[PDB]
RNA sequence: AUCGAGAGGG
DNA sequence: CACGTCCCTCTCGA
């Protein structure tokens, strides 16, 4: 129940459009920089100018410590796209490019989301 | 005509409990208390000086209808906290909340003069 | 048709307003809106209270019985 | 106008050509006519063409 | 404020609806339709003050 | 000091200012709208008409005597007409009030809010006495008498809430506003060039510090000190009307407990 | 199905021609050919109001 | 009542004042508004003329339509303008306000959703939120002007399970289109069960709008802003291209069309060179008008108000047309006792070259009521023909 | 109605703390729908609004006359004269929490007319009920008790 | 009115806002004319007055000069129902159309008398109110001393879905 | 001075005599 | 009351609102129904 | 064509017509009047027995 | 009451 | 040469 997932990327792209309290983004794993990223962020929590995570886990209803992370959200994966899955949180969207942690994340329909300073 | 005789929004009928406790089946540990006679004056104040109770889980309140005088209420608990006693704690909070703004008005009142 | 007692969307007195609004232009002939302002009518639904009204009960009480 | 004809490679294309409108109906006499379709023809006197090309 | 221009008639205000007419002793020149025989006419009508 | 602070800006007989601090905004909302409606008042109720022959029908002199301000400071010892055991209305429920008028001068002749004289017993508390606060003192103009007009009538006061009508409303107008600088972002202001030159800031800006552009917002800010002004039409000082308005708010979170107990 | 049809096609007609001034004057083919036309189309009539061939 | 729908069954709910009172999405199956309308109620004397009410005549029995076989009710007004403002992701409801939707749906499932934004400060999206009261099972698809996966302006839909994916929810989405929400969840849930997603949206999206409030005024029939300044360039070359064509024909110059004689040729371009100029002021207002205009924002959900409303009211009115043609000579060979005599230009003809917050002028306002009184009388006069054609 | 043809009916009542609030403590004694706008392109209604915002205001009959070179630009200027929002809004807030709302709101004062026109003078019910004198079949109208 | 080389001026403006404390002196002074609509066919007319001689709302072509009279003014088209109406200029023509008839079903004081005449029904406001509103055509229908309705503060927003 | 000509406001004193002559039910009457 | 008396009744477009009627009839005030433009006002 | 392809009936009613968003779809708020005046005649049995004597 | 006439509403 | 949408609400006159 560990991080699906675990990489780092760059000040890429940041867009509003007429959203003006979230923002679409474009990111280059600097791991092996050929794996896109994209997806919003609401830039009102977290303004933008820088890392990652996935996991799954620190079913059931919902309560008000596994937080080490500073912006976090929790979505859905909708696609699975080869060449590269994309997500979603309630509204927000996300689009991770790859094809080498096959195993790490998984197709399922829960995920939480962290960024890191 | 077919309008309710205006006291109706205040004033209790034949046999109406103005608190009325129902188990909210859905979800345990959660009651549903239909107040009567009552709105948004008590209906929003509860509800949030509910929330602030570190053990309260949910807190809403949804006046079913403009026309009728009442709304109700529902409230969760952690496990074995009954939320009965929940609002008891909410309300005194409130009430101990507004005898000190009074005093502190009376206080702050009975100073200026102009 | 008489001063309204109360003003309609605040609650505020306007009632007793009448004969000293009438006199605020008639003696001191100032601008409706400063007497208005003078008499004490920030809201402007207070203003409007006044200021639209016409007061027919004295054309009513031209006739007879 | 553009009519929709499928192309050599199947797909349906947009390739256009000329028709005539009229303000008269001679059904019996313009479908005769050398130098037209006779199976495309249209006027939107349909009475006249129950008269002409039967009732269905 | 009451300005008249009606009649009173056994209790009831009536009042009197302008009714509109084309004028007469006039000259018009009409067209008329496809299948009529006349190609046109010319009306006046006839009627003292 | 013990919470929910408080702190005064400006006070007069009909209105007064104030600041709450440390205090939640559902909670003096909750006050706003308990000072509207639910604060005990009293005013005409039924008015019996002996004789009216003026220019205004009977019960439409009737729908504004009630609207009529009458004395309440001691109101809380007057049962309400319901809740009493008398057959109708008596002296520990209702206040008598009568009103004769008759014109003998050919100028028109007014009737006022001070012609009205009580014929109960009032048992020395201030009640039913009709709140005058005009500059010549004659109150709150009710009809007007030609040569030999008249109106003769009794009208019983009662006790009552806004609710039930809001001729029993204590308050005027309650200027409620909070976050002057729209720094918790509780409203998507609308402009076609400017948001901040179109809107105007409001009074209570003084009160709170600027946003400071250059600066994160902080989610984790939330409504607090809310600037305040309740008006009183009269039936209830000002001070009252907010005394009262907090104190029988507190009666209805009380009453909840006492039927909560009955459970 | 028939009581039904007569109303399926006949609601959105005098339906239509209810909505014509939430736009004052537009005119469109609103009463140009379609409640005039239509009236032909039902009682038939050979004096057609516009005669037209198209023929391809 | 000229439709089966016109006619629908109905649970009796006594309530008090003199009104009937119905479901706000009922209201396009009667073509009913709430202004001094009147509604017939009958009411059955026997079990089996009750069950034939309830078993064929019920209101969502009727949800869908043989008419055009879609849904003839779907979300109006109110609902539908505050669930794209509430369908975004700049939209976020908060957890004092999260706890009060989901109460407000009678078959919740009790259960909290996990926030789509956690610990920064616990928020849902306004999508996310509203997923609860669409019932899990539900699948839809659609695709706008480029929509991808990855939707770039929250373009189409995309509800999986009950739960919405990504979108805005507009008049397409939640409407009574051809396979809109209401079509899908009627047919592969049931009748019964879409009725009841009716009231689940009318009690939570109308609940979300009360405490976020929407208004209107004169201020968003403003553009003002270098956007009246392009408009105005437009309606000036248009009274020089139509102003072109003026000249050409005044010396026989025009190029006649084939059939169509010189006049009626002329006035062919001239007419539309109007109407196509004073419908591109209508998409320049369009422009201008940012995302935060309220009429721009009625029309974008559906809720109220087409492309033209935009145009007239900031932009352009336009052209008059009476009985098809523009506004004719009523006096000899001119249109008005204060226009010179043989005046062919727009202005003459009835062009309204103001909007209506301009206000028109002496002649534009006169022109601008005859068409209207052509529509009057469309509306009043020529529905007796189709009153008897469906007879 | 108001006077540009702006008809509807009391969809409900509500008291003041029910209502919505500016901060100045005015409540709107009327809250007509934003949708009846754009369908009936009613703008002369928003402009009376406007206009008579600040007629009340500085208290000078607004001449809302046709045909003369008043702009609503012109307006505005004096809206925000006596320093509120030019446009008409105002910041209020829901009655019911007492937070602000997400959207202001315009307001202002607007000349309506109450018409002849009275559920109370309209509504009728009947079951058995008088029968015609010829047909056996129910009686025509409300006045006579009919079907 | 007529105009050669505006045949009214601003001393004959005098010459009427004094005597009121006459009009068929414009008519014998040759400062005004009864034009029927057949008398309309040879004559042209210039809308406003000051206008129509040698940022806000567009104007048309008043240079073409030949005029022989001039329009009071504009509103002066309206008939009394539809003058009451505020900016009729900024509303859709059937809008108009219809206040038109909607004034005439208002309530208000419609005779200062109604206490006693007995007519069969009869509608009267308990407190009509001069509007905020006013045409300068409304002096004359005796608008502002016989209201029809009242300036009531309106919130154009939504909130219940009432 | 009776020079000058006329404004759009000095319109109105012509149509407030018109009225104080002819009145609103003017045809009605005649 | 001042609307009825200026009333303008025509027998059974002669409904349209025609160009002689500036000036002389209203071009809104008309009832919707079998009388719109034909019915007119003065 | 009046009085027996359409008649007048009794147990009906009309008034204005108001919307509500708290009401469900297949509702309609009736006055209490109207409830007073239009009635049912149902059957007394076991089934309804002691819900009838109480409204009686 | 019945026939006729008219004015409104959606 | 016969049709000319649907209901609903009031007023008055042999
Ligand atoms: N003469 C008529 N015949 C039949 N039905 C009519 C007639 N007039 C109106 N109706 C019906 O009543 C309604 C008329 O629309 P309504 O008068 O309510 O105006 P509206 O569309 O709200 O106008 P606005 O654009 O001013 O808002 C429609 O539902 C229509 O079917
Ligand atoms: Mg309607
Ligand atoms: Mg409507
Ligand atoms: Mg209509
Ligand atoms: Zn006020
Ligand atoms: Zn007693």
């Amino acid at each position: 129940s560990n991080t699906l997932f675990d990489d780092i990327f760059q000040v890429s792209e940041v867009d509003p459009g007429r959203y003006n309290k979230v923002c679409r983004i474009e990111a280059a794993s600097t791991t092996q920089d050929q794996c896109k990223l994209t997806l919003d962020i609401n830039v009102e929590l977290f303004p933008v100018a820088l890392t990652v995570t996935i996991a799954s886990s620190l079913t059931r209803s919902w309560r008000p410590l596994a937080d080490d992370y500073d912006y976090v959200m929790y979505g859905t994966a909708y696609k699975f796209e080869e060449v590269a899955v994309y997500y979603s949180f309630g509204g927000l969207l996300m689009r991770l490019e790859g094809n080498y942690r096959n195993l790490n994340n998984l197709k399922q329909e829960n995920a939480y989301l962290l960024i890191r300073r | 005509m077919n309008a309710p005789d205006r006291f109706e929004l205040f004033l209790l009928g034949e046999g109406e409990s103005k608190l009325k406790i129902d188990p909210d089946t859905k979800a345990p540990n959660a009651v549903v208390i239909t107040f009567e006679k009552e709105d948004h004056t008590l209906g929003n104040l509860i509800r949030a000086e509910l929330l602030n109770d570190r053990k309260v889980l949910f807190a809403a309140y949804k006046v079913e209808h403009p026309f009728f005088a009442r709304f109700k209420l529902r409230i969760q608990t952690t496990e074995g906290y009954d939320p009965k006693d929940a609002l008891k704690n909410a309300c005194n909070s409130i009430i101990n909340k507004l005898g000190a703004l009074k005093t502190n008005f009376e206080t702050e009142w009975n100073l200026q003069t102009l | 048709m008489i001063v309204p007692v109360r003003c309609f969307s605040c609650g505020k007195v306007v009632g007793d307003k009448w004969e000293s609004y009438l006199n605020l232009l008639q003696e001191d002939e100032l601008d409706e809106g400063t007497a208005l302002s003078r008499l004490g009518l920030k809201r402007y639904c207070c203003r409007r209270m006044i200021l639209t009204h016409v007061d027919l009960i004295e054309k009513f009480l031209r006739y007879n019985p | 106008y553009d009519r929709k004809v499928p192309s050599p490679t199947g797909e349906y294309v947009k390739e256009p050509e000329w028709v005539l409108e009229t303000d008269g109906v001679n059904l019996s006499e313009v479908m005769t006519v050398p130098g037209i379709d006779p199976t495309r023809i249209y006027t939107n006197s349909f009475i006249d063409i129950m008269e002409v090309l039967g009732i269905e | 404020f009451d300005m008249g221009g009606y009649f009173i008639i056994n209790g009831s205000e009536k009042v009197l609806i302008a009714q509109e007419r084309s004028a007469g002793n006039i000259v018009q020149v009409f067209k008329k339709a496809a299948p009529s025989p006349i190609s046109h006419v010319a009306e006046i009508r006839s009627a003292l003050e | 000091e013990e919470g929910p602070q408080v702190k005064i800006r400006e006070a007069s007989k009909d209105n007064v200012d104030f600041i709450l601090s440390n205090v939640d905004l559902a909670m003096a909302n909750s006050l706003r709208r308990v000072m509207i409606a639910e604060i005990p008042t009293l005013a005409i109720d039924s008015v019996e008409v002996e004789t009216n022959t003026t220019v205004l029908a009977d019960e439409f002199i009737a729908h504004r005597l009630g609207l009529i301000p009458l004395q309440s400071m001691d109101i809380e010892q007057l049962e309400y007409s319901r809740d009493c055991f008398c057959e109708d209305h008596c002296d520990k429920c209702s206040v008598v009030l009568t009103l004769q008028a008759f014109g003998e001068s050919e100028s028109t002749t007014n009737v006022y809010s001070k012609d009205l004289v009580i014929v109960s017993n009032l048992m020395g508390r201030n009640i039913g006495h009709p709140i005058i606060q005009d500059k010549e003192g004659n109150g709150v103009l009710i009809c007007k008498l030609r040569k030999g007009q008249e109106l003769k009538l009794t009208c019983v006061a009662k006790k009552g809430i806004a609710k039930e009508h809001a001729k029993w409303g204590p308050a005027a107008a309650i200027e409620f506003e909070y976050d002057p600088w729209n720094k918790l972002k509780h409203t998507d202001y609308w402009y076609e060039q400017d948001s901040a030159k179109e809107w105007p800031q409001s009074k209570n800006c003084e009160y709170e510090d600027p946003p400071n552009e250059g600066d994160p917002f902080d989610y984790k800010a939330q409504a607090d000190t809310f600037y305040m002004n309740v008006e009183s039409v009269g039936s209830i000082p000002v001070d009252q009307v907010v005394v009262r308005g907090i104190d029988t708010l507190q009666k209805k979170v009380a009453s909840i407990l006492l039927a909560l107990t009955q459970m | 199905v028939g009581v039904l049809a007569a109303q399926s096609i006949g609601e959105p007609a005098t339906q239509m021609t209810l909505n014509t001034f939430h736009f004052a004057g537009v005119a469109s083919k609103k009463v140009t050919s379609g409640v005039p036309r239509l009236k032909e189309i039902l009682n038939v009539a050979k004096n057609m109001k516009t005669p037209s061939l198209t023929v391809y | 009542s000229l439709h089966k729908m016109s006619m629908m069954a109905h649970r009796v709910k006594v309530i008090p004042y003199s009104t009937f009172r119905l479901n706000l999405s009922v209201t396009s199956p009667y073509n009913a508004d709430f202004d001094g309308d009147e509604m017939n109620l009958h009411v059955p004397q026997s079990e089996e003329t009750r069950a034939e009410l309830s078993q064929l005549c019920a209101v969502p029995l009727q949800i869908v339509s043989p008419q055009s076989n879609k849904p003839c009710m779907g979300i109006v007004q109110d609902t539908l303008c505050g669930i794209r403002k509430l369908t975004l992701r700049d939209t976020f409801i908060e957890l004092d306000q999260v706890l009060n939707m989901l109460y407000w749906v009678p078959d919740w499932d009790g259960v909290i959703p996990t926030p789509a934004i956690i610990k920064p400060k616990p928020l849902w999206s306004g999508k996310q939120i509203l997923s609860v009261a669409i019932p899990n099972g539900i699948h839809l698809q659609r695709f706008d002007e480029g929509t991808t996966l990855l939707s770039p302006k929250d373009n189409g839909m995309l509800i999986i399970d009950g739960q919405i994916i990504f979108g805005v929810v507009e008049k397409k989405t939640v409407g009574s289109s051809n396979g809109g929400l209401i079509h899908v969840v009627t047919r592969e849930k049931g009748p019964q069960v879409c009725a009841k997603l009716f009231g689940n949206i009318q009690k939570v999206v109308n609940f979300w709008l009360l405490h976020n409030g929407f208004s209107t005024g004169i201020g968003d029939t403003i553009a003002d802003g270098p956007t009246m300044r392009e408009i105005t360039e437009t309606i000036a070359e248009a009274k020089k291209k139509v102003l072109d064509v003026t000249k050409e024909a005044q010396a026989n110059l025009l190029t006649a069309k084939h059939g169509m004689t010189l006049r009626e040729s002329f006035e062919d371009n001239v007419v539309r060179f109007l109407n196509e100029a004073r419908d591109k002021a209508g998409r320049l207002a369009e422009v201008n008008l940012k995302d935060l205009n309220n009429v721009k924002q009625m029309v974008m959900a559906g809720s109220k108000g087409s492309f033209i409303n935009i145009a007239q009211m900031s932009a352009c009115v336009g052209q008059q047309s009476v009985e098809g043609k523009r506004i004719a000579f009523g006096f000899v060979d001119r249109t008005l006792p204060h226009f010179s005599k043989d005046d062919y230009s727009p202005e003459s003809k009835g062009f309204v070259e103001n909007s209506y917050l301009r206000g028109l002028t002496p002649q534009e306002f006169f022109f601008h009521a005859m068409g209207g009184r052509e529509g009057l009388i469309d509306t009043a006069v020529k529905t007796a023909e189709t009153g008897y054609i469906q007879r | 109605a108001s006077r540009h043809g702006q008809k509807g009916t009391i969809g409900i009542t509500y008291r003041r703390e029910d209502m919505p609030f500016t901060a100045e403590g005015i409540v709107p004694d009327l809250i007509i729908n934003p949708h009846a706008i754009p369908s009936r392109m009613t703008v002369a209604h928003l402009i009376e609004c406007l206009l008579s915002k600040v007629a009340a205001l500085s208290g000078n009959e607004g001449d809302a006359s046709p045909f003369t070179d008043i702009t609503v630009e012109g307006i505005s200027k004096l809206l925000r004269e006596h320093g509120y929002q030019s446009r008409g809004f105002e910041v209020m807030y829901n009655g019911h929490t007492g937070k602000k709302l997400m959207a202001q709101i315009f307001f202002g004062p607007t000349y309506y007319q109450r018409l002849r026109h009275m559920v109370d003078d309209k509504i009728h019910a009947r079951a058995r009920g008088p029968m015609q004198v010829l047909t056996r079949q129910p009686v025509e109208g409300r006045s006579r008790d009919g079907g | 009115f007529i105009v050669e080389d505006l045949k009214v001026r601003k001393g004959h403006i005098a010459k009427l806002m004094a005597t009121e404390y006459t009009w068929s002196s414009l008519l014998n002074e040759g400062l005004v004319e009864y034009i029927d609509a057949e008398e309309e066919e040879s004559i042209l007319i210039a809308m406003q007055p000051e206008d129509l001689e040698p940022a806000k709302r567009i104007r048309v072509s008043h240079h073409a000069t030949t005029f022989t009279h001039c329009e009071i003014h504009p509103s002066m088209i309206l008939g009394v129902a539809a003058s009451i109406i505020p900016f009729p200029d900024h509303n859709q023509s059937p809008r108009n159309t219809y206040q038109s008839a909607m004034g005439k079903q208002a309530m208000g004081v419609f005779l200062t008398n109604y206490n006693v005449r007995m007519d069969t029904m009869a509608n009267i406001l308990y407190y009509p109110q001069k509007p905020l509103g006013t045409t300068r055509a409304m002096e004359y229908l005796k608008f502002r001393e016989l209201p029809a309705g009242q300036n009531a503060i309106v919130a154009i927003a939504c909130y219940s879905g009432y | 001075d009776e020079s000058a000509p006329i404004t759009a406001e000095d319109s109105w004193a012509v149509i407030s005599a018109f009225f104080r002559e002819k009145g609103l039910v003017s045809q009605q009457l005649d | 009351t001042l609307s009825h008396l200026r009333r303008t009744n025509t027998p059974i477009k002669p409904r349209q609102l025609h160009n002689t009627h500036w000036g002389l009839v209203c071009p809104a005030e008309t009832p919707e129904g079998q009388a719109c433009g034909l019915v007119k006002n003065l | 064509r009046g009085n027996l392809m359409g008649k007048r009936v009794d147990f009906s009613a009309r008034t204005v017509i108001s919307g509500d968003p708290n009401l469900e779809l297949d509702q309609v708020g009736v006055p209490k009047s109207i409830a007073k005046t239009l009635t049912y005649p149902e059957v007394v049995t076991p089934y309804n027995i002691d819900r009838l004597t109480q409204l009686v």
